[PDB]
RNA sequence: UAAGCGCGCCGCCUGGGGAGUACGGCCGCAAGGCUGAAACUCAAAGGAAUUGACGGGGGCCCGCACAAGCGGUGGAGCAUGUGGUUUAAUUCGAAGCAACGCGAAGAACCUUACCAGGCCUUGACAUGCUAGGGAACCCGGGUGAAAGCCUGGGGUGCCCCGCGAGGGGAGCCCUAGCACAGGUGCUGCAUGGCCGUCGUCAGCUCGUGCCGUGAGGUGUUGGGUUAAGUCCCGCAACGAGCGCAACCCCCGCCGUUAGUUGCCAGCGGUUCGGCCGGGCACUCUAACGGGACUGCCCGCGAAAGCGGGAGGAAGGAGGGGACGACGUCUGGUCAGCAUGGCCCUUACGGCCUGGGCGACACACGUGCUACAAUGCCCACUACAAAGCGAUGCCACCCGGCAACGGGGAGCUAAUCGCAAAAAGGUGGGCCCAGUUCGGAUUGGGGUCUGCAACCCGACCCCUGAAGCCGGAAUCGCUAGUAAUCGCGGAUCAGCCAUGCCGCG
């Protein structure tokens, strides 16, 4: 039990909100739950498309959300009917108008999230897991990170014993607070239960 | 460099005592970018890691060896003492003219003598 | 502790005579931080012993505390398995304080009900070489002596 | 006696006393925080995405 | 003075145990010696060196570890958590430190996982298929403790054949059927996530080189120094990484920006409270900066550093946070959540009314209030900070001894409110007493919240327990700390908060 979550750390400093809205006490409950089922929908609906992050500012309230995604093509489809239902479908649930923008993630190799989901979904299909670890600290320093690291938890290969196979290279200095460490965590769900899995991608400094 | 117009009173610290330490013992040994080809030792047996490490390399070890020392791991012995400055600065100084004629433009002895004791 | 002697507190000197060594003692009289009360106790007192004698309490305070300080105590330390109250020397420092601490704990023993008697007599006792504290502090090298026995262990 | 316990949390009933909070993710009853309509586990985890808006790590 | 290189000759070994035993034989006065098996049994016994861990081994070194102190706990009442007992149930988990005012930042019903009893089943919730009806919605009628069961009505916007008959229709809702839901049921050794803990301890590693048959070692053994594997020196190592530190926040000095709701120094006016003009200077507020670095001086030292000094608001890490290395603990949590597997299916699911989690012969932990005179009561008078509030904070009247109730401004709050800060100071009362100490317990009469305070709420108003400083033991703290005094908040209708997190 110890080692605070890179991006909470961080927050003022280095390492900005995923949801930028102001709310007095009577609003701010509304506001969050919404946000919530938003990203939660968003969340599983744009899997395939690789999400790493859900930004979403609110103005004249009003909501603009911002999808970063490896694979823009995904989300909107031959000439945008999908992006269309999906336009709709936060319409339906939230009872307001929603802008929804996509945002290519420049470098998915440098997205935490991402790296982190490729190596869950690598798991989830058999894959050998400290190959697939190494491979992914190696695919992050190639595009240019100065440090990166990789945790895959524990029942490894199906094992009864529960394990955690880590693996990194670079520097990866989280006491760091100027530091710029991207942070990112997803499940594989197994028949023999979940594994998480962390990656951290250090980009620099100031 | 005008990059020391900024930078942290720490770095200043800790780098200029950086420096000064590569200073003290990489002076002589940065002229060579490349395993030499042969080596020269005073004292060998004073010296031995240095000799160990060409011998291991195929890298030829001349040296001025006085009776202290195992001639045999050494390829050009000077056989003499190696504790006299005298005797240093003479077989110091000889080999170098040696080398300055043979590498063209013979010269004059240089500062050695500074104070001999 | 461990790693260095420990600087010793320089308390601020006292607002009527001036003097660090009745702060001290006020700080003995001083409970729960409630300092106004103790200095308020003290100044009383100071006036009684000028309502019970024409000298100054400064000077007779200055003397109760000379003969309630310790020359020598037992401190005890230990062989490995029995254990030797040993005889030794009482610091400076050690004495002033042992001094004031008993003065106010003996102060307060007494019986009349007014804190500001019951320091102002001690006080008087104690500069007329007896009070509690002196018997205190008499106990204390009445418990060397009684034990100079093993006063080559003196640490 | 947990979905339903969520569910029957929103309904709301005979007597005004009947109703409590109940937090919006987890369906924890307790320690639910009344400003954010989350339990104290659920408003670290998010606090810490960065999708509490405002919410930072306090430190004085 | 070989365990090297060789020749001669002797002696001895052939897994461990059984066993130097048995049998036999020889020797011995005896004790016993010598010679010396097997059955059976084990899958090893074992040498040396390696990394650890451990020591009632050593050296060096640290931490409120002891010591020095100051105040507590252990005794008393009570509050609270726990063991246990009990119960129909007293749901469940936490177990030395690191479980026990812990999950619980709010148990009368709700919560609620338990008990009793009354009720429901495609279900309180989801996705979808078939079908006669109904197709939104909304209202009462019986029977009930309530759920529920039974009931009878008001009454179709919508796509659309249309100028209509009449007729297609999608939401949506009930009936039955099908898939399915539901499970705080089990497993924290199947798990994730998060947490505790050793420990903010000063460590844990790597790349290449070099040493070693090898595990591994060096680096990171040594000397100095530091809060620190911090730095220096040295050295078959030269570097690097995770940690340390720094980068982040608060507090301390000052500057610039800004001048209302905040401030009021000098004016002018004045129903006194900055109330009006003025003004932002100071105080504040809050955003950006400056400032400390052993930089300077003296001494010691090879250096790093240390002792001292000056200046400075501030030094020698200025004071506090946030921050927790590789790993440990088969640590904690399936009852926050997620999750593999196991299990329940007119019930282990679901709804209700009531009870229980509040039981009490005991035991323990953490607390509160105390035993009093450095005190207690009453009057009067001060000086905070951080928070909170428009179905809420409530000024101010009035009635009431009072809780509170009637009125009723202001405040989307640097505006108005909670707000009295308490300890302190000044008066007076008490006069050493189980008391004008202490406020347990119990009787009554009230108030408020709420459908409802019997189990079981808090508050107000008229009995007065134990307790005269606590055994063995045991805890906290090194400075604005301890000690003491109040204030605020989350949860929250209310509150069992004496808890917690904060503020001074
Ligand atoms: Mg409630
Ligand atoms: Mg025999
Ligand atoms: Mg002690
Ligand atoms: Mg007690
Ligand atoms: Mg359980
Ligand atoms: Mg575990
Ligand atoms: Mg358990
Ligand atoms: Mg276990
Ligand atoms: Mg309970
Ligand atoms: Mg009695
Ligand atoms: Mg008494």
């Amino acid at each position: 039990g110890n080692k605070i979550h890179p991006i909470g750390f961080r927050l003022g400093i280095t390492r900005d909100w995923e949801s930028r809205w102001y709310a007095g006490k009577k609003q701010y409950r509304h506001l969050l739950l919404e946000d919530q089922r938003i990203r939660g929908l968003l969340e599983k609906e744009l899997y395939s498309a690789g999400l790493a992050r859900v930004d979403i500012e609110r103005a004249a309230d009003n909501v603009a959300v911002t999808v970063h995604v490896a694979k823009p093509g995904v989300v909107i489809g031959r000439g945008g009917e999908r992006i269309r239902v999906l336009r709709e479908e936060l319409a339906k649930l939230t009872g307001k108008n929603v802008a929804l923008n996509v945002q290519e993630v420049q470098n998915p190799n440098l997205s935490a999230p991402l790296v982190a989901q490729r190596v869950a979904e690598q798991i989830e299909r058999r894959f050998a897991v400290r190959r697939a670890i190494k491979q992914a600290v190696q695919r992050v320093m190639e595009s240019g990170a100065k440090g990166a690291k990789v945790i895959v938890s524990g029942r490894i290969g199906g094992a009864e014993q529960a394990r955690t196979e880590w693996a990194a290279q670079g520097r990866v200095p989280l006491h760091t607070l100027r530091a710029n460490i991207d942070y990112g965590f997803a499940l594989a769900r197994t028949t023999y239960g979940v594994l998480g899995v962390k990656a951290y991608i250090f980009l620099g400094e100031v | 460099s005008p990059e020391i117009e900024e930078r942290p009173k720490k770095e200043q610290v800790r780098l200029k005592h950086e420096l000064e330490r590569l200073q003290k013992y990489l002076s002589g040994f940065r002229l060579l970018k490349r395993l030499p080809d042969a080596i020269f030792v005073v004292d060998p047996t004073k010296e031995a890691i240095a000799v160990r490490e060409a011998r291991k390399l195929f890298i030829p070890v001349i040296a001025l060896a006085d009776t202290d020392s195992d001639p045999d791991l050494v390829d050009y012995i000077i056989p003499g003492n190696d504790d006299a400055i005298r005797s240093i600065q003479l077989i110091l100084s000889r080999a170098v003219d040696l080398i300055i004629q043979a590498r063209g433009g013979v010269v004059e002895p240089s500062p050695s003598y500074a104070l001999v004791q | 502790a461990r790693r260095r002697r420990a600087e010793v507190r320089q308390l601020q000197p006292d607002l009527v005579y001036g003097d660090v060594l009745v702060t001290a003692f006020i700080n003995k009289i001083m409970r729960d931080g409630k300092k106004n009360l103790a200095a308020r106790i003290f100044y009383d007192a100071c006036k009684i012993i000028q309502e019970k004698t024409g000298q100054e309490p400064l000077k007779v305070f200055k003397q109760a505390v000379e003969n309630v300080k310790p020359r020598m105590e037992v401190r005890s330390r230990r062989v490995g398995g029995a254990n030797y109250q040993v005889p030794m020397e009482v610091s400076p420092r050690r004495q002033q304080s042992l001094a004031l601490r008993w003065l106010v704990q003996a102060a307060n023993q007494r019986p009349e009900r007014r804190a500001a008697v019951r320091i102002a007599h001690e006080l008087m006792d104690a500069a007329e070489g007896k009070g509690g504290a002196v018997k205190k502090k008499e106990d204390v090298e009445r418990m060397a002596e009684a034990n100079r026995a093993y006063a080559h262990y003196r640490w | 006696a947990r979905k339903a316990l969520i569910e029957k949390a929103k309904r709301t009933p005979k007597f005004k006393v009947r109703a409590y909070t109940r937090c919006v993710r987890c369906g924890r009853a307790r320690s639910v925080y009344r400003f954010f309509g989350l339990c104290r586990i659920c408003l670290r985890e998010l606090a810490h995405k960065g999708q509490l808006p405002g919410v930072r790590k306090a430190s004085w």
